[PDB]
């Protein structure tokens, strides 16, 4: 009918079994699907705009797009070891560099 | 987990609903209680069939679910969580779809298939029983995929029959033989 | 009579077996459809619609499998079942396609009765290896003195004829086929060509004139005409090069040579566009498909010369791309240029100028250089290339009205005579024996003593002169295919005896 | 020559309409019941050949 | 069929219906939706699955209530053909627009046809003359030929076509069809008037013409199937009677154009340049249902309206493949005071050869092209410099080319009033002599206004006297 | 990740989607192998689409594919073979020879996804290549460690050019070359194979001095693409472990580009300006960045490029112009006039043109050559329009020096004993600088233009004078 | 819209609704998709020019790019006779003054 990222099988089977968000689907995230180096992560409803997030593949990302369900991450490193179901910790510090 | 994915449109739900009940260890009950409730929603006097397209609030919808779970107190707590998901996504135009989809998954786990043996006009009862015997002898019905023969009447069958089950058909209809006979004699 | 034909057909029809697949039609219309089901379906396989249509299948989905109809869509209804034939698409190949037209699928449409079948083949066979290939050395001509002379036409190479629609695009190809009479007659089959002409996007009347042309000039007896007219389905236009290539390949296997004309690939592309967008999958550049390159490149690398552990065959290819109000940088035109090894560019303006067959020598290139011109013909056209390339700079300066020295005007005077020599009449075969004398005259400066208007008068007369007197000169050229010391002198004397008129 | 070639065509559509005319008589009869039954017993033999 | 349904949607002229019975529908069927317009006749073009069909709508879409009853006719629409269609104008569904009431017939046939085969093909190589000098010499037509015209309209297309009718249908006299796809209504009346006056349409007898008119006012769908309707009539003539016909169309670009509008709606994703992906299949069928058969042959004259007067667009470009001869007409040359405005360097025929319309014809025609082309190449030079700053050999060509250019005109006999010069008609035989003459230098030594708005060589001489006094 | 079983769901040509069982999927950039009646079909994983659905690019011919046909996972990426024994041997997308030598003799294997070397490892190029081609040596010097670029349009003698460089330099050096062909014809592959076995460069006894990677256009657009990657990895083994400088070649690199554009569209991605990929920049970069001078060894590419219609407002050639140090243009025109090579040297710019790299003397001679020729090209319009007006003795002398130089750019080649039949000559770097110096000074402004025609050094001009005298 | 403009019959009073739709071209170029769509439907142009406008005819008419081709069945005999071939004549002056300079 229509496409949503709450009609994904992992999301639906956890809600039906009465599992909640639990700061894992609210702050942190988990990858739903990543392709074209554009990971889309489920959770992170508390997040700032273009905030730095750290994956379990070693790769870091930015959030150009904050959409309702997903937060559409763009990955800065290679895709080689990046995959589905990763925890994507919220670094909680917007992208920054040393000044001095 | 799914007992293989079947149905792309609204089979995504049916898959969830099924994988959640496999860990409960009662899928059959779930299906049964949902089935009886699915009917009693449909046969609601005013606003059975007449409200299926949402034009209200997600919150007004949530209260449509709430009033439904009063109609029967046996529905299981997992199909109660399915309703929430449906109320919140605001879908009720393919509500009975999930229920049927769930039946197809469910009754494959039972080892029943629901076949049809469409004809021009009803065949004999000895014909039916001979066809079910015949299918069981063959490998088209392997067991665990056991048709229940439902005769349906189709005016575009000009004689003969077409037998149906799974993705397997044996077609000795007259409509096909005449269509082909005609074409060559005008080719 | 009629009673008997119809009764045989009833005997010849009906009685289908137990089916092992099904699926129900849903979407349907445009020559195109989509079915629900089908788990044994192969990609490219043929599925039999119960209306009398057959449709190959190019997209499979776990939803809805897209089987593109061949047959008329008006026959097809929804909710029908379809039955997998269980064989990917194939054509009968045999020596019974000689002097007959066959369509997309390989059945005759000219009513000349059933074909003779010695094999079946498949439309996808693809290119042979690096080890079963050898290099091309194999002389061949097109019966246009200009083309032969300037660019190295071979047997086993691919040369792309490009330029505007309806400038006698077809006509250029027809001159070559007429001239392919000369080798076919010759006893040896290691010379013979059994030419296959593929016509895509053309009206039935175009094809029907062309077969009359071929028979009249007594050239229809090795030719095969494959057709897919513009009304006939988008799959069948797509299948027309690939099944022509399988017909061509059978000669190759046997150790005989043949030549494949793909007129026009541009219209094949247009069909595939219609097909790809009605399976609603993304195209490439300018609405043309994303896998359009895959189609031209795979096809084209199958017309290949073979080594001596094989037949030692070679199918030769001539692509034709008609550019719609020009444009050489348009997506289908760009792709094909890259795939081909030479261009025989045809220029529209020069046609009105009276330079028919029209060619432009800079837009026509050879990357690897000359290696397939007849050795005799190489010797005479030796400075022909340098003159004409120079004439183009000099001429442009020359007509302005400025002042010129005698040195610049030797180029103008020399070029004008050379260009006029190139002119020939379409649908006129030519031989090496009668292109060697003419280029000698031109290069060695005996066409400057002869006025510009009467260079055409001169040609026909010079070759006639030789039939009576220096008939020995012509024979040496035919027989030895090269010019030695003696032949240069003989010919230098032959030009001198008749320079007049 | 042209009339003979039309006449061959006219023969072919005229005898086509007799096949249809004959089909209507079969779909009138209780052969419409009796031959559907023949199909029916043939399908038992077919599924048995598997 | 007794298949009934209700109207789910009514999106523009592309109504969608949903059948409540399980009896399944077929492609190229017709449905009638009972309307306060009497009835509306529609044509299934797609089945989208689930018994939801998608239908093309011919007449208006004001009044169609949603969930309104249908009955399914069960097949294609059949128009009425015969010799009792002669002197009648018929609408797409058949209706009289000239109101001599219901159209009589012996045969009523489906609109669509299945294009002839390779087997049914026959050939031609005949010479047909319009009598127009530029057309005859450079682009000669033939009997059973398919001709193509190009460049915009409201610039002399109507007149040009009217003139082609005025010559060819009175040099023939047999059966003829006029089919006008997206015709301009005020002009259509001038054809009706013009024909009756010129003795063509005769309604106290029967005409030597039959007619189809579809106006450009009408919904896209009707405009698409004006053309198919027309072709059914021409095939009747070609086949049943056994006689060769004529066909004129002004303009056939409309077939293309209307199909482009409906395409987006139908489900189809349209190609770049906004043209339907189905142009090829529609073109293919039309141009092979006008074709030289074993029976008759429909000699046709086709007028294409070109947008921005560009051939680089795919709709005009894909047509050239199916045309034996073209005579490309460009608006600028029409402006210059030259009629016919046909370009002489942008004309072609597959019947202009050195033994098809004879050798003399070829030599003359060749020379004109060579002369004019050189002149075209030098147009920059001639204007930036002068015309004695040119090289001498060229000075002769340039001067020669200028005479030919003014010469090309031939006042029309149907627009004689509007040019302000009487209509001139000259033979193919008279034309070969006249061009030959100019090339010989016979009456080259006389003003450029002398060759200005006159037909053949003879008229030129008569006018030198007029300027001289 | 680990070997698992998935079933095909959708076949959309090259594009193949799989639906692996729940919680089990391969990671991105892996190789799946699927049993097929035509070799072993290799599928390159390029996306995840959720619920364990991957979408792949084909590496081997597609035909006869059933939805439901088992797909194994290797557990890792497409792994090629590398070694000092794969030199002469032919390798393609799936590392199999197509001249039927059977399974490759492998010392080591490696992945084709090798992440680029970092800035710490970098070294500054100071080693100077000689090509022994005068017009190239003088007007756009190459340096070994470079990223040379053979810009040209269609049919301009690029293959013939590459054929001379490989024939001469590979044997000369004690290094290696690996010749990689991306999406090019089976006529060319068979010529490139035949001519280079003959000359002694590729030889079956002994270790070949140039390896071959033939990837050809009959193969898939995906399969064609990652041929280039395949060649690179062999050069990388040479660079690193064997510790040897490489003299790389790739041919034609637009074929590489074109392939990525096509597959961008099929994957569903939105195309950029003038029908080019949005991922155009990074893909060129990945290959170019790997080819670089490290304290491991160098890798020196010489890359043919196809430039549609001698046009460079087209974005795909223009982006590529950045990456390449010492450009040359093989103009179509130069070839036709009978001048070999086809290089036009007023459109070639090099960054390797200093004045203490190649010495002061080199730079300065070429500068005068640039000006001398270009004033002559500038006077062509002037004769064209004005006639014999607005000239001088100074112009006449420049016109004359330039036409002597113009016909002094031609150097016959051994691998064109098949095009014109004129055999090779080799001209040293120091030798070209001297011979060009002599002409400029006007000591050889007394020797006719055609007496610089098909010469090498200075000795050759004097000798070609005697021929014309005699 | 345009073909609603119509001179009707005497059954209908002989009425009119004369259309005069005014198109604004980009940059004085008469070949673009919108100008050409309007041009096919209508007959003639009353093409207007900016150079002539500045130069004392407000508003200005360009008669080399303006015709009316069904115009002379609407006119009276006076304005037919007096004006006969005058339309040509100022396009003969066009030919002359092109090569006069």
């Amino acid at each position: 009918t229509k496409a949503q990222p709450t009609e994904v099988s992992s999301i639906l089977e956890e809600r039906i079994k009465g599992v909640s968000d639990e700061a894992n689907l609210n702050e942190t995230g988990r990858v739903l699907a990543v392709g074209d180096g554009i990971a889309r992560v489920f959770g992170l409803n508390n997040i700032q705009a273009e905030e730095l997030v750290e994956f379990s593949s070693g790769v870091k990302g930015m959030a150009l797009n904050l959409e309702p369900g997903q937060v559409g991450i763009v990955l800065f490193g290679s895709d080689r070891l990046v995959k589905e179901g990763e925890l994507v910790k919220r670094t909680g510090n917007i992208v920054d560099v040393p000044v001095g | 987990p799914p007992p293989v994915r079947l149905f792309g449109v609204e089979g995504t739900y049916a898959t969830a609903l099924y994988q959640a009940a496999a860990k409960n260890s009662s899928i059959d009950a779930a299906f049964q209680s949902l089935q009886k409730v699915e009917s009693t929603v449909k046969k609601n006097p005013k606003l059975g069939h007449l409200l299926l397209n949402p034009a209200l609030s997600l919150k007004d919808r949530n209260s449509v679910i709430d009033a439904i779970v009063e109609t029967h107190k046996n529905l299981d707590g997992y199909v109660v969580n399915l309703l929430k998901v449906l109320s919140e996504n605001n879908r009720l135009g393919c509500f009975e779809k999930i229920a049927s989809d769930f039946g197809v998954l469910n009754d494959a786990h039972n080892g029943l298939l629901k076949g049809t043996v469409t004809s021009a006009e009803p065949l004999d009862p000895k014909s039916f029983k001979r066809i079910e015997k015949a299918l069981s002898a063959s490998k088209l019905v392997g067991q665990g995929k056991s048709l229940k023969l439902e005769n349906v009447v189709k005016p575009e069958i000009k004689g003969g029959l077409i037998v149906e089950l799974g993705d397997k058909t044996v077609d000795l209809s007259i409509s096909t033989k005449i269509q082909k006979l005609n074409k060559v004699l005008e080719d | 009579e009629v009673s008997s034909i119809l009764e045989e057909r009833i005997k010849g029809v009906s009685d289908e077996a137990n089916l092992n697949e099904t699926g129900r039609v849903l979407a349907v219309g445009d020559g195109i459809a989509r079915v629900f089901g089908l788990n044994n379906i192969q990609a490219e396989e043929l599925v039999e619609f119960s209306s009398g249509v057959k449709g190959m299948a190019l997209n499979l989905e776990p939803g809805q499998v897209g089987i593109v109809l061949f047959g008329s869509d008006r026959l097809v209804k929804e909710g029908e079942l379809v039955k997998r034939t269980g064989n990917i698409v194939d054509v009968p190949v045999g020596p019974g396609l000689l002097g007959r037209v066959v369509d997309a699928l390989g059945n005759p449409i000219d009513g000349k009765g059933p074909i003779d079948a010695a094999g079946r083949s498949r439309a996808q066979v693809k290119a042979p290896g690096i080890l079963p290939r050898r290099s091309v050395h194999e002389p061949v001509q097109t019966g246009l003195k200009a083309v032969d002379a300037l660019v190295p036409i071979g047997r086993g190479q691919r040369e792309l004829i490009i330029g505007d629609r309806q400038t006698g695009k077809t006509a250029v190809a027809l001159d070559t086929i007429l001239n392919q009479k000369r080798w076919n007659n010759g006893s040896d089959e290691s010379k013979k060509l059994y030419c296959v002409y593929v016509a895509v996007g053309q009206k039935r009347s175009t094809v029907a004139q062309l077969v009359q042309t071929l028979e009249q000039h007594d050239a229809m007896k090795y030719s095969i005409i494959v057709a897919a007219t513009a009304s006939e389905a988008a799959p069948l236009q797509y299948l027309a090069p690939f099944t022509a290539a399988s017909i061509g390949e059978w000669f190759r296997d046997n150790g005989k040579h043949a030549l494949i004309v793909y007129d026009d690939l541009s219209k094949q592309a247009v069909a595939y566009r219609q097909l790809s967008l009605l399976l609603r999958r993304p195209p490439g550049r300018e609405a043309y498909p994303g896998d359009v390159f895959y189609l031209h490149s795979r096809l084209l690398e199958r017309a290949a010369k073979l080594s001596e552990k094989e037949g030692s065959g070679s199918l030769t290819a001539l692509p034709v791309i008609e550019t719609q109000g020009g444009d050489v940088s348009a997506y289908i035109p760009t792709n094909v240029i890259s795939i081909t090894d030479g261009q025989i560019f045809l220029e529209a303006e020069l046609f009105y100028k009276g330079i028919r067959p029209a060619i432009n020598v800079g837009l026509s290139v050879s990357r690897v250089g000359s290696a397939a011109q007849v050795k005799a013909l190489k010797q005479v056209a030796g400075s022909l290339k340098l003159f004409l390339a120079q004439y183009r700079e000099v001429a442009a300066f020359a007509q302005f009205g400025s002042d010129l020295d005698a040195s610049t005007k030797q180029t103008l005077v020399r070029g004008e005579r050379l260009t006029q020599l190139l002119k020939q009449n379409q649908y006129s075969p030519l031989a090496t024996e009668e292109q060697v004398p003419l280029i000698y005259a031109g290069v060695n400066g005996h066409l400057d003593g002869i006025e510009l208007s009467r260079i055409g008068e001169f040609e026909s007369s010079f070759l006639s002169y030789l039939k009576s007197n220096h008939n020995e000169l012509l024979t040496e050229i035919r027989e030895k295919g090269e010019l030695s010391k003696e032949l240069l002198a003989s010919l230098k004397s032959a030009t001198e005896s008749f320079v007049a008129t | 020559v042209r009339y003979e070639a039309s006449l061959r065509q006219l023969e072919q559509r005229q005898l086509a309409k007799s096949v249809i005319s004959r089909v209507q008589s079969e779909l009138g009869n209780p052969k419409f019941q009796e031959k559907v039954l023949q199909q029916s017993i043939s399908e038992i033999e077919q599924l048995l050949s598997k | 069929t007794p298949i009934t349904g209700k109207v789910t949607a009514v999106i523009g002229a592309i109504v969608d219906v949903h059948f409540e019975q399980s009896e399944l529908p077929a492609i190229l069927n017709a449905l009638e939706i009972k309307t306060p317009q009497g009835k509306l006749v529609l044509e299934v073009a797609q089945h989208l699955g689930e018994n939801t069909v998608r239908t093309i709508a011919m007449d208006g879409t004001e009044g169609l209530v949603r969930g309104e009853k249908v009955l399914d006719t069960g097949g294609p629409i059949s128009v009425p053909v015969g010799r009792e269609t002669l002197g009648r104008i018929i609408n797409v569904i058949g209706e009289p627009i000239d109101e001599r009431g219901p159209i009589k017939s012996k045969l009523r046939k489906p609109i669509h046809a299945d294009p002839p085969s390779f087997a049914e093909q026959s050939t031609s190589a005949e010479i047909l003359e319009t009598g127009i000098k530029v057309v005859d010499l450079l682009a000669p037509y033939a009997r059973g030929g398919k001709i193509g015209l190009f460049g915009g309209a409201g610039v002399g297309k109507t007149v040009f076509i009217q003139e082609l009718i005025n010559n060819i249908a009175k040099a023939h006299g047999g059966f003829s069809v006029f089919t006008g796809v997206g015709e301009r209504t005020r002009e259509g009346n001038d054809l009706y008037r013009e024909m009756k006056e010129t003795g063509v349409i005769n309604l106290e007898g029967e005409s030597k013409v039959a007619l189809v008119f579809g106006q450009m006012n009408e919904p896209p769908g009707a405009r698409a199937r004006v053309a198919l309707t027309g072709l059914t009539i021409a095939e009747y003539f070609r086949d049943e009677e056994g006689q060769d016909v004529l066909l004129f169309i002004d303009n056939i670009f409309r077939f293309t154009q209307a199909g482009s509008e409906v395409s987006a709606l139908l489900g189809r994703i349209p190609s770049a340049v906004g043209y339907q992906p189905t142009l090829a299949t529609d073109m293919g069928l039309l141009q092979e249902r006008i074709t030289t058969t074993k029976k008759g042959s429909v000699t046709s004259v086709q007028a294409v309206y070109v947008p921005a007067d560009d051939l680089t667009d795919p709709a005009p470009a894909t047509t050239f493949a199916h045309l034996d001869a073209t005579t490309v007409l460009s608006r600028g040359i029409s402006e210059l005071g030259i009629y016919p405005a046909v370009d002489p360097l942008d004309s072609k025929s597959r019947l202009l050869d050195a033994a098809v319309v004879g050798q003399e014809h070829y030599d003359v025609a060749s020379k004109v092209q060579e002369t004019l082309q050189t002149y075209k190449s030098l147009q920059d030079i001639i204007a930036i410099l002068g015309m004695d700053e040119l090289s001498e050999q060229d000075k002769l060509t340039v001067e020669r080319a200028r005479k030919i250019q003014r010469f090309l005109s031939q006042p029309f006999a149907v627009a004689e009033v509007f040019t302000g010069i009487p209509g001139k008609l000259v033979r193919l035989k008279d034309t070969v002599a006249s061009f030959k003459a100019v090339l010989e230098g016979k009456y080259d030594n006389i003003p450029e206004h002398a060759f200005y708005m006159v037909g053949g060589i003879e008229d030129v001489v008569a006018k030198a006297e007029k300027l001289a006094a």
